[PDB]
């Protein structure tokens, strides 16, 4: 699949670092990932 | 050490366009484009819909009797809205639509002020016996400016005054006829079309010579 | 084919054929409470 | 409240947020109020603190900054389980912490809750700040190891520097000092790991 | 504790302002209604006491009252924040 | 520049009598019975009386002769 | 712990605060990342499970 | 075919197939709007069918919470890398961008329930009273003629929800009361105020006020307002129908 | 009576996070854009593991 | 718009060679970007002047071993990497060492040439080499064009900068950046980097205004 969307099939990339410039020098793993959420808020557990 | 006394602005598209520095140093080339990245885009001027006031609802959590979508999504669409403003920075738009159709950006009425770039986007999807009529203020800001930091019947929003989506730059040899070393800047600029891109360097420019000078 | 799949289409990777559809979810619910009310009026109950 | 780890922490401090450090230390500021002369009555300076003006966060900045608070969580095993810090304002809602003393409280970031206190008297003062104080507290009880040994994160980024390439960029090159070997390698010029000749000083 | 010590605060005030005010305003107030510490009087059984003209006596009262006032509200104190 | 509390216990190497010292110490200092010898580096009391210990300015004899 | 007992505690208190500072530095430069290319399967399995 | 659709409530026209001799295109879905759930998270249904698109049984007309066209969908995705970055991602730690937030896509919204309950005191027996003693020019102009808050206002922490009085008896006033009392110029005043407050730390915006009588008892000028309100719809609702 | 109030919790450090496959997380600093890592095209990421 | 930009800098000096700057009030995206320009500049690109080639007689290779020193022969090539001079007559010059302990004062100067390190020392005997120094522009290696050596050129050596957070009652988030730099005697590490600013604001300056 990653084949026909002309992307590397190896799933890693190089990435430029935007604080200091420099390229990295090993590549990284990017992608999208399915995130949550929980019902951990902090206003009912910060307390004093 | 040659510094460009002109800067070669050139428009693929009525958003994306490319920024090519040609007489600059080897050493420079790297550092002036990662500095110009950050400055482009923390602070830049912008314009967004700030406070809207709905006189059919209450409360931003109600609804309106006659309508497709909910008065929620009728906000966040109204935030993707790129307004330029060349006078004054406060001016307060009017909206006005009875009957069945779709009400667009055209709709509202426009000023000498004011000039909305995209006219496809769609708010609300109305019915035929469905009628609104509210009145948007936008306002001039320059980051992200949330409703806590800023009667009844009226709606805040989180207003983000950030015209910029991705920006990017490349270093490529560029040759001057006087050694290898010299290398051109090609940077390249992706907006909302509220702005020019021809000043928008120049905007970034003055912004960093300010904290230079007082060094 | 219904109309709420014409929208948005979802590619599967399953090679093995399906033989039993998933039955519904709460079958244990609804069938275990409706023995207890016995709805039904018949001549034997 | 919840944990927040936190890299650009010294290790004789932590974190502490601006709406805790207010309501902790309440009478603290009172008694620097009346001090200097802004209000008399204990009464006006109660409104002061609620309103939380400008010159409410001037002083409450110069009461904290050197009178340590205790964190613990909420199992202890051991004696390295209530370790004093010294608090920094911060912005938030959660408590920050300092990577290096996470391998003693046994806690990780995934929701654990730590707990505060304050110390009132003179006498609990100088007490966290002799025996109590996370710098004194480096060796183990059970045996001599220390347990601020670098972690899993920090141990990873020390292996990868001290590394050996057969080939690899800038291999061969004679370097003068240790500050002379550093600005070649910002520059460009020479690999994280390679083969040189350096002089030392030791 | 922080109610107990506000009441310790507003107490030691009010009979420093009733010092610092005049000896004449100050001894006509803490025999009606007691704040010093005495007994408390009514205005005819106050009246046998400093000055018979039981109009006098309210006269002076309300300046007392106003004096009370004026000082408070340039301490540092606030009439509608000692309710909330 | 700041207090050092690491080295000023291994001085007399007690690390339970030093707080005894500096307890008596600093409490001279909040109700105003004396005046530090070392200049006032803009902190508590409790973190210049941990500095006299290890400078050697203050004793046990030379604070109790000072009440 | 050979630190410890050579020098004191006033400077292991500085060295293990800068191993912190300059661990973290050198790690966000590389590139560290587990790939499903990183678990290699070796040849020599499907001869020992046949 | 469906009939009109609306964000509150979804009209199909039953086709002469699969219908009765009588009342045959008689079907109204009334979308449920944000109410107080179990664990106080908001509930709304949103209509995902246009005017003129013909359904069949089994088909999904409006999604629920958690729901996006028939497909559950818990959380939001968005781009992730793998990279220790300055130590932030220490052991389970996770480092956000600024794009995450802007765009408001893990904002939730919560429904806080506030209940007050008019006791019958041995002392003395009061119904709910809008007109409270000690109370300041602030919370006159938020609080109505009833004693209900208006729906739609931002309601803080220190603002009334309702109006209670509490009646109260042998004061024994001391005498730095009868100095406080004097100083102010109003009159004393017995009857306590135990009104309903928010508690610290909790801000939110009124959605919707329910009022309730017990038989027998006269019905206040708030008993009236939503009840019209509620016969109106109804009405509107089947005479659309009909 | 009974009153409702609705309150739009934003997400704010200290916050719990998860996935799907048991990889729970906490929130420690919201960075700036200009902070996350980037590729040549300009698209940076949100979410670094 | 307006910035938070401070009108006075402080400058805390511990030796005649290192110092310590600081810039208090800064925005959030401003303070790592002005540490990240100034490094690059004053490693890359800094006007200078330092030794490139030599000419020792008897010596065929680097690597082979000479008569009369106690050092060995790599041991003058890595002494000679800390000589700082400062050329203002002529680019390329040429210095000739002649001695039979080797002082860096010892060698015949002319009056163009300005030496400032004269208790440096080359060699220790138990001489006859030519020095060629010139001016560059920042780190510049053997290998890319005892005959070559590492020429360096930036009279700063070492650069480092760390973004700590601020103490500001308006926006309560700020930062600070400390920056540390070291020269070679030559010039100040005031006037070091204030020199870095007027190049950086060289570049821009056609620009805008
Ligand atoms: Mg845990």
């Amino acid at each position: 699949m990653l084949k026909l969307a002309d992307l590397p099939e190896s799933g890693q990339m190089r990435l430029f670092d935007g604080r200091t410039g420099n390229q990295f020098e090993r590549p990284t793993t990017v992608g999208y990932m399915y995130m949550l959420k929980l019902n951990h808020l902090v206003d009912d557990k910060m307390h004093a | 050490f040659l510094t460009p006394r002109h800067i070669d602005v050139q428009v693929v598209s009525q958003t994306r366009a490319k920024i090519t520095l040609e007489p600059l140093e080897r050493g420079f080339g790297h550092t002036l484009g990662n500095a110009l990245r950050r400055i482009l885009l923390s602070s830049m001027p912008g314009c967004a819909v700030v406070e809207a006031e709905i006189d059919g609802v209450l409360h931003e959590y109600s609804a309106i009797e006659g309508v497709q979508e909910d008065v929620i999504e009728i906000l966040l669409n109204l935030k993707g809205l790129a307004i330029k403003l060349h006078g004054r920075d406060e001016v307060t738009l009017t909206l006005a639509k009875k009957g069945s159709g779709v009400v667009t950006a055209a709709d509202i009425q426009l000023d000498h002020d004011v000039e909305i770039i995209n006219g496809d986007h769609v708010i609300a999807n109305l019915a035929d016996n469905g009628a609104l009529n509210m009145k948007l203020k936008v306002a001039r800001g320059r980051g992200y400016e949330p409703a806590d930091a800023r009667s009844i019947g009226r709606l805040q929003l989180d207003a983000s005054f950030s015209p910029v989506r991705r920006v990017s730059y490349v270093v490529e040899n560029a040759r001057v006829e006087q050694r290898t070393n010299l290398d051109k800047l090609v940077l390249d600029l992706e907006t909302n079309g509220t702005l020019d891109p021809e000043e928008a360097i120049r905007r970034a420019a003055t912004i960093l010579q300010q904290q230079l000078a007082a060094f | 084919y219904s109309y709420t799949e014409k929208k948005r289409i979802r590619k599967d990777f399953s090679k093995l054929p399906d033989v039993m559809d998933v039955p519904y979810l709460l079958a244990i619910q609804l069938d275990s409470y409706r023995e207890f009310l016995q709805a039904g009026a018949t001549k034997e109950q | 409240s919840v944990i927040t780890v936190g890299p650009t922490l010294r290790l004789h401090q932590c974190g502490l947020p601006k709406k805790m450090a207010l309501e902790l230390f309440k009478p603290f500021i009172f008694g620097k109020l009346e001090g200097r002369g802004m209000a008399t009555t204990i009464k006006a300076a109660k409104k002061m603190v609620e309103r939380e003006l400008p010159e409410v966060w001037d002083v409450l900045a110069e009461v904290i900054r050197e009178h340590p608070v205790l964190l613990n969580r909420a199992p202890t095993l051991h004696r390295l389980g209530i370790q004093a810090f010294e608090p920094v304002l911060i912005e938030g809602k959660a408590i920050q912490l300092h990577p290096l003393v996470c391998a003693a409280y046994n806690a990780d970031f995934d929701g654990d809750q730590m707990a505060v206190h304050v110390p009132l008297t003179l006498e609990a003062q100088l007490e966290a700040r002799a025996l109590m104080m996370s710098t004194n507290n480096i060796l183990s009880p059970a045996n001599g190891e220390p347990i601020i040994v670098p972690s899993q994160d920090v141990v990873m980024g020390l292996y990868y520097m001290t590394r050996e390439a057969i080939n690899a960029k800038g291999e061969g090159m004679a370097f003068a000092d240790l500050q002379e070997v550093d600005r070649a390698y910002r520059s460009g010029q020479a690999s994280l790991h390679a083969r040189v000749k350096v002089r030392i000083n030791e | 504790p922080c109610e107990l010590l506000q009441d310790d605060d507003l107490s030691e005030s009010i009979d420093q302002w009733l010092t610092e005010l005049t000896d004449k305003q100050r001894e006509v107030v803490i025999r009606r209604f007691g704040l010093r510490g005495h007994e408390s009087s009514t205005l005819e059984e106050v009246g046998q006491e400093i000055g018979l003209t039981r109009e006098r006596v309210r006269q002076i009262q309300v300046e007392a009252l106003k004096r009370l006032r004026e000082i408070l509200e340039k301490n540092g104190l606030s009439s509608d924040a000692l309710f909330q | 520049a700041r207090v050092t509390v690491e080295d000023c216990l291994d001085n007399v190497d007690n690390r339970f009598e030093l707080v005894m010292l500096a307890t008596k110490r600093a409490r001279q200092l909040a109700t105003g019975g004396k005046e530090p010898k070392v200049a006032w580096e803009n902190d508590k009391p409790t973190v210049v009386a941990l500095r006299e210990i290890a400078s050697g300015l203050v004793d046990e004899n030379v604070v109790q002769q000072e009440d | 712990n050979h630190c410890y007992r050579v020098v004191g505690l006033k400077d292991t208190v500085i060295f293990a605060d800068q191993l912190m500072y300059t661990g973290f530095a050198y790690s966000t430069i590389s590139g560290v990342s587990i790939g499903v290319n990183d678990f290699v399967i070796p040849d020599e399995k499907a001869r020992i499970i046949n | 075919v469906i009939d009109s659709v609306d964000a509150s409530r979804v009209v199909v026209r039953v086709a002469d197939d699969e219908v009765e001799t009588g009342e045959a295109g008689v079907d109204i879905y009334n979308l449920t709007k944000y109410t107080r759930s179990n664990q106080n998270t908001c509930i709304n249904q949103r209509p995902l069918v246009s005017k003129g698109d013909v359904v069949a049984r089994g088909d999904i007309l409006a999604d629920g919470p958690s729901t996006d066209m028939g497909e559950l969908a818990l959380g939001q995705n968005m781009r992730v890398a793998f990279m220790p970055w300055n130590g932030f991602n220490f052991e389970d730690s996770i480092c956000l961008s600024e794009r995450v937030v802007q765009e408001d896509r893990f904002t939730t919204i919560h429904i806080q329930e506030l209940t007050c309950v008019a006791r019958d005191t041995k002392l003395g027996p009061e119904e709910i009273t809008a007109d409270i003693p000690n109370v300041g020019e602030a919370a006159l102009n938020k609080l109505d003629e009833a004693g209900i808050v208006y729906v739609g206002a931002e309601v803080q922490a220190g603002d009334i929800l309702v109006g209670k009085v509490t009646p109260k008896g042998e004061t024994q006033l001391t005498p730095e009361e009868k100095l406080l009392r004097a100083i102010f110029g109003e009159k004393a005043s017995d009857v306590k105020d135990t009104s309903l407050r928010v508690p610290t730390g909790t801000k939110g915006t009124v959605i919707d006020v329910q009022v309730f009588t017990r038989d027998g008892v006269e019905r206040d000028s708030r008993a009236l307002s939503i009840e019209k309100m509620q016969l109106d719809q109804i009405r509107k609702d089947l005479n659309e129908e009909f | 009576v009974k009153v409702y109030l609705a309150i739009k919790r934003r997400i704010q450090p200290g916050d719990k996070m998860a996935g799907r496959h048991g990889n729970k997380g906490v929130v420690s600093v919201i960075m700036p854009v200009e902070d996350m890592p980037h590729d040549a095209n300009g698209t940076p990421v949100d979410i670094v593991l």
